[PDB]
RNA sequence: ACACAGUCGGUACGAAGUCGACAAGGUAGUUGAUGG
RNA sequence: UUGAUAUAAUUAUCGUACAAGCACUCAGCUAGUUAUUGAGAGACACUCACGAGCCCAAA
RNA sequence: AGGCGCGCAA
RNA sequence: GGACUCCUUAACUUAAACUGAGGAGUCAAGUAGGUACAAACCGUACAAGGAUUAAUUAUGUCCAAAAAAAA
RNA sequence: GAGAAGGGAAA
RNA sequence: UGCGUACAUUCCUUAAUAUCUGGAACGAUAGAUUAUGAUUAGGUAGUGGAACAAAAAAAAAAAAAAAA
């Protein structure tokens, strides 16, 4: 069975999500508060409080090479995906 | 052995006299040590804060050749009663059927399991109660109290002379079968669900 | 409402009868035909 | 609303049967001209 | 549909109206198949028709005795199983109709004879007993009431 | 809608006024009527009741055993009779209720073990 | 600051429960617990372990934030006062005569009024003190209704052996006149369910509960009759009249009208409607049987195939024909299964009892709450 | 659950213990299964006959 | 569907999920337009939808 | 309509006949229970 | 007719209020739309496929 | 072409 | 950043359905009964649904209004 | 016999 | 020394979807519905499950009993 669709404001017995909350004690407008994704209140949001890291956004940029692990090379030579009798490459 | 429960029955503020009671314990534990401790006193105040006791308690309805009940301890008129378990206590066993004078078994409510502190004695055979009251007990000494209390009775239970249990304690054949009890294969002893009941 | 309302139940009491006309269905014509046309497509090349 | 009284204690009339004349109305035949014909009042 | 000690049969016709080709008459085309004939056996009192309408929805009419307009039912059988079909057959047969005016409760007894000794009637006796309050008691004043200068004395 | 429109208009007939034909006003009408329909059904059983006691209590008035004393009897002598069956016995079955209301003083009027006669003494 | 735990009562000792108020299980614990540990090792047993209280249940006592909500547990309320009117005295019936000998009563067709006159005369002067077969059971009528305390006699409501009804020996004889009441001067109290009685006579229309497994047309017997009562007697059973049935024919197996059932609440946004049809059993009142010397039901059958009893439908005989059966006629299955019924009431439930009985009836069987 | 014949059985039968005993009960229920799948058997054997007897009927019918 | 819902672990799956089960009081109730008897119960039928006669029995 | 206008119930044929019908009647198809 | 019985509805509100706001009545129009883009993170979020593999853009 | 993932055991 | 009853309190004129705290109960979001009449008191084996059976809850027993005073 | 302090009126 | 009074999953008919009600059971060509199984089923905000919403489209509206 598939899910049923849950429109709003078509009766009160329904069994969509509901609209009175909404109406009453949310805040009027688009965003429903600050329009930003920081935003917790007059407090610092988390990340300020926190101080800045450069070793970390570092790291992202650095460029890495692709990891091998000895037990999937083995497991490609016992199953024949390469060759042991010659030199193993990259390509 | 069998518990021994005397009750001293006064009709109309004369101290009519003494009856013994035998208790089956050994057949129906529960009952009987309901009846005993009901006549000792020793498990104390109640859900009202009254003694779980049966002195100075009335015989609240009197059928001559039928029975005398009694044993209402919060109002004595029978709409009371409480056993020491609680407001009410599983039926136990219809082992023994009403055979004979002098039987002691338990008074009930409409609703099934309703057994309390409320009992009665026969005065004669009853085979149409059996199978719907338990009968855990039988008087040894005490006939000529019975006789004097079934004296007080009328038709519609209404007593000529208040009959009332002036004192009451503990001292320190049977009626005819049901059926013939058998051994039962039994997986879980007793003691298991009481520890359950307190979380092992 | 009232009106879907009595729509569907006139189209309820005409669109399971054989061979009305134009005249009989009205407003329900091209349904109509649309229908005995879909009732038809089984029976060609039998 | 409620009041001194008792609400539910106002007994109601109603028939503890059925029957087929409840309905049936009361009219008035024609009445004999002639009860001197009948022996009781000869 | 019983009367008269099991003599009158109060539905008369059952007039079934299907499809021969939709898929909403399966139920009803099986219950042709293997259960019709049984039903029709055990119930001989009842004259069932069928009738083949392609492109309407199957439906059962029924039709009872009697003129008290409780007597002419309809019960679509769109999508219903034989089983419920069956269900809804013998529902008609022990009905003595559509039941649109039988109450469940009130005094559940209809009875041509309400009482048998005769009605309650008021009489001298009980008119003059309801008057008991005129009369006069004797007061019982039980043992007497002594002053304390008697008692003294 | 909290009752179907069919439904209201089926419930608004017989009423006055623009209550038979305005959804509007036939719906709060016909929900007033349901809502009232509803608690009274629950409501009926204790003022059938109460008919019957009364109906009991004349029947036995009339014979000097008011309805007190009648149900006392009747219960200790194990005849369990409805309220209902009662008044019923009482107004369409004369003979049978006094019959009942004699067995019922037989146990009720019980007598002292000594009567005492003080007539001439 | 500290709060004192209060600890002499006033009313009743506290008891908790879970959840909201309500209806809720009742049956007293199959084993109880006994109030007073007679030992050191009783009363160490008795602390429950998964209560033991810590510094993390005390944080919760005292969190200032939203506690857990209260409807999880409440408290018990005060403990009903249910009158013990058990034991009930032995089961027994009385029959007394009431015949009215004048003839402005004794009419044929029925004065719409009972004499309520002679009932009060003949009451005071109580207190104060096949031609010639019916000829002699009008003179049997005639000398009760010059000594109605000579008819009066008291039975049994269970069976007594030899003595059938009878509280102390044999009914009397003369007790056939009975018999020949007929049945429209027979009225009589009858259950029609656990707990509903009709006032019938011959001819009524009685509606009744769904009797399960019956179709129009099908034969009852209502064994449940606390009092009969004709012009001249009648008898009250105590509670019930063992020597009397009704017997009744099935007419309809239906549903009534609709209903619709309608509750809301104002300015709540609560409401529920519905619509129901309440199935039925209408039942034509044949006969009431009244003889002294009638038999005990006989006990519940058993049944030849089990499985009718949990099908939707009985067997047609064409498929119990195929039951295999023994040399001496009974099914081969019988070996395997006598077919006693498992619990009390199933066939009476099922129909297959010689009649209906509920309880006051000594003779009945069944579950009750 | 048999549509064509329109026969659906669900046994829910419970041999108690305080009735009759916990072996004894455990006894009288198996005595019951095999009962059960014994009748079944039976039907199932007299519905086939049946069956066969109800297309001779047929056949015999439209010979005419 | 099943005789009831089914919510242990091994029922876990949409696959089990809605249906409809038959019952022959509310099937006969549902789908079909109301009609109230206030205004059209014959003269011959008791409000309790027993038989009522229009006439003395006599004629 | 006393009524947010509704809800639950809601009349019990005939003798309206008459060539009628145990113990007394003073013959009324009338009457029996009741001294301080 | 007579007996009993009942303080329209909706919204906000601690508050079941015609001294609170809207509405004579009725017809039609009239308000939770959509991830070729997001997802199941102790207040609830299903389901198929392949599987140490899985998907395949522009053309 | 590209994207995600790729045991921490043996 | 709720209302009222109860217990214990601070402020008030030992005032207020006043203000402010700590805990239980109801309402809020819980009908039908009692308490004379529109939440917060009493009581409920609290309302899925139907029905002309039954029960000692609070609380009553001169009438309105159901319910005792033989000889 | 009581805010019986809804009305009547009771020992 | 009594009685009145509110409460029935006593009877009959339905329902249970955030992984624990027997059911990890009994059936199985697609679940017929539990007969003394249990818990039970007042409800605003919030959340969740199910049944409808008479239409349109699709290349599946005749292998179907008896009658015609």
């Amino acid at each position: 069975k598939r899910k049923s669709k849950r429109r709003r404001g078509r009766g009160d017995k329904s069994n969509a999500k509901g609209i009175r909350w909404k109406h009453v004690h949310q805040q009027a407008g688009r965003y429903k508060g600050p329009r930003s994704r920081t935003f917790e209140g007059g407090k610092l949001p988390l990340y300020r409080r926190i101080p800045k890291w450069p070793d970390a956004w570092l790291a992202r940029q650095r460029k890495v090479l692709e990891p091998l692990n000895l037990a999937k090379l083995r497991t490609f030579i016992e199953s024949g995906r390469l060759d042991t009798r010659f030199t193993i490459t990259q390509r | 052995p069998n518990p021994l429960v005397h009750l001293d029955i006064s009709i109309g503020g004369r101290d009519a006299g003494r009856m013994v009671f035998q208790l089956f314990a050994d057949t129906h534990p529960i009952t009987a040590e309901n009846f005993r401790c009901l006549c000792t006193g020793e498990t104390g105040l109640g859900y009202w804060m009254r003694p779980r006791w049966y002195k100075s308690t009335p015989f609240h309805r009197i059928v001559p050749g039928f029975m005398c009940q009694g044993g209402d301890i919060h109002r004595g008129d029978g709409r009371g009663g409480e056993c020491i378990y609680g407001q009410f206590f599983r039926d136990e066993r219809f082992l023994y059927k009403h055979s004979k004078r002098g039987l002691l078994s338990m008074a009930k409510a409409r609703r099934q399991h309703t057994n309390n502190s409320q009992f009665f004695i026969t005065f004669d055979a009853c085979p149409w109660l059996d199978g719907e009251h338990v009968v855990f007990g039988q008087l040894q000494s005490g006939g000529e109290v019975l006789d004097q209390i079934e004296e007080q009775g009328t038709p519609g239970g209404w007593r000529k002379r208040p009959v009332e249990i002036w004192n009451c304690g503990e001292l320190l054949e049977r009626p005819e079968k049901l059926y013939e009890p058998s051994e039962q294969v039994i997986p879980i002893p007793d003691d298991v669900y009481i520890k359950a009941r307190r979380g092992f | 409402h009232t009106e879907s309302t009595r729509r569907k139940q006139q189209y309820a009491s005409i669109i399971g009868k054989q061979g009305l006309s134009k005249k009989r269905c009205g407003i329900h014509w091209p349904r109509y035909r649309r229908r005995h046309k879909a009732r038809r497509a089984t029976k060609h090349k039998a | 609303g409620g009041g001194p009284g008792r609400a539910l204690c106002t007994p109601t009339f109603h028939g503890l049967s059925d029957g087929p004349y409840r309905r049936l109305k009361f009219s008035l035949k024609p009445i004999r001209h002639d009860y001197r014909d009948v022996l009781v009042s000869a | 549909m019983a009367s008269r000690g099991g003599t009158l049969w109060h539905l008369k016709e059952v007039v079934i109206q299907y499809s021969a080709s939709g898929n909403s008459s399966q139920g009803l085309r099986f219950f042709f198949r293997h259960l019709l004939h049984r039903w029709k056996q055990r119930n001989p009192q009842v004259q069932v028709h069928t009738v083949e309408n392609k492109y309407e929805a199957p439906k059962a009419t029924f039709k009872y005795l009697g003129e008290r307009t409780d007597s002419r039912c309809e019960t679509p059988l769109k999508d219903l199983s034989p089983g419920q079909i069956e269900q809804i057959l013998d529902l008609h047969r022990n009905s003595k109709g559509d039941n649109r005016f039988l109450k469940h409760g009130g005094p559940r007894t209809w009875t041509e004879r309400r009482s048998i000794q005769g009605l309650w009637r008021p009489s001298l006796p009980s008119q003059l007993i309801a008057l008991k309050w005129f009369r006069r008691k004797r007061p019982p004043m039980r043992l007497p009431k002594y002053s304390p200068l008697s008692l003294s004395l | 809608m909290q009752i179907p429109r069919d439904v209201i208009f089926e419930v608004v007939r017989g009423f006055r006024g623009r209550s038979r034909n305005c959804i509007k006003i036939a719906r709060v009408r016909a929900m007033k009527a349901l809502l009232y329909s509803s608690i009274m059904r629950r409501q009926r059983q204790r003022r059938y009741r109460v008919f019957w006691i009364g109906r009991i209590n004349a029947a036995g008035r009339e014979w000097s055993f008011p309805y007190a004393w009648l149900a006392t009897s009747l219960w200790r002598q194990n005849i369990w009779l409805d309220r209902k069956m009662l008044a019923n016995l009482a107004e369409t079955e004369p003979a049978s209720f006094r019959a009942l209301v004699n067995e019922g003083k037989s146990v009720y009027f019980w007598n002292p073990d000594k009567v005492r006669d003080i007539q001439d003494l | 600051l500290q709060i004192y735990p209060q600890r002499r009562v006033i009313g009743h000792r506290i008891e908790i429960f879970r959840g909201k108020h309500r209806r809720r299980r009742m049956v007293p614990p199959r084993i109880p617990l006994h109030p007073l540990a007679a030992n050191t090792s009783e009363e160490t047993a008795s602390k429950d372990m998964n209560l033991f209280e810590t510094y993390r249940d005390l944080q919760l006592r005292w969190k200032k934030t939203c506690r857990q909500r209260k409807k999880k547990f409440n408290i018990a309320r005060k403990w009903r006062m249910p009158r013990n009117i058990r034991p009930l005295p032995d089961p027994s019936w009385t029959l007394v005569f009431h015949v009215n000998p004048r003839s402005g009563y004794r009419r044929g067709r029925g004065v719409c009024r009972d004499r309520r006159r002679e009932n009060l005369q003949g009451d005071q002067l109580e207190v104060r003190a096949a031609a010639l077969d019916a000829a002699i059971e009008e003179e049997n009528i005639l000398q009760i209704l010059r000594h109605p305390e000579k008819g009066r006699v008291e039975g049994s409501g269970r069976p007594r052996g030899a003595d059938g009804w009878g509280r102390d020996g044999p009914l009397p004889q003369w007790m056939q006149i009975l018999q020949r009441t007929p049945q429209e001067e027979l009225f009589c109290v009858m259950k029609s369910n656990v707990s509903t009685q009709h006032k019938v006579t011959a001819g009524d229309l009685i509606q009744a509960e769904k009797l399960h497994r019956k179709q129009a047309g099908d034969k009852v017997v209502f064994g449940t009759v606390m009092l009969v009562g004709s012009r001249d007697w009648t008898i009250i059973g105590k509670p019930t009249v063992p020597f009397a049935k009704v017997e009744a024919t099935v007419e309809e197996q239906t549903l009534a009208g609709e209903t619709l059932s309608f509750f809301y609440r104002k300015s709540r946004r609560v409401s529920r409607f519905r619509r129901i049809r309440h199935c039925v059993t209408m039942l034509r009142i044949d006969r009431i049987v009244v003889d002294p010397n009638m038999t005990v039901d006989p006990p519940a059958p058993k049944p030849d195939r089990l499985l009718d009893l949990w099908a939707n439908r009985w067997l047609y005989p064409d498929e119990l024909d195929g039951i295999k059966r023994n040399e001496s006629g009974e099914p081969v299955v019988s070996e395997i299964y006598d077919g006693r019924e498992h619990q009390k009431g199933s066939y009476q439930r099922r129909g297959l009892t010689a009649s209906y009985r509920w309880y006051p009836d000594p003779q009945s069987a069944h579950w009750r709450p | 659950r048999n549509h064509e014949r329109n026969f659906f059985v669900r046994c829910e039968c419970y041999f108690r213990v305080g009735t009759y005993g916990f072996q004894m009960a455990k006894d009288l229920a198996i005595r019951y299964r095999q009962r059960l799948e014994k009748e079944w058997e039976e039907l199932q054997e007299q519905w086939t006959k049946l069956d066969i007897l109800e297309a001779e009927q047929r056949a015999k019918y439209k010979e005419k | 569907i099943a005789d009831r819902v089914r919510t242990s672990w091994t029922y876990r799956h949409s696959r089990y999920s809605g249906g409809v089960r038959f019952s022959l009081p509310r099937f006969m109730v549902t789908k079909r337009t109301y009609l109230s008897t206030k205004f059209r119960r014959p003269s011959t039928v008791t409000k309790w939808g027993n038989p009522q006669y229009t006439l003395p029995s006599n004629v």
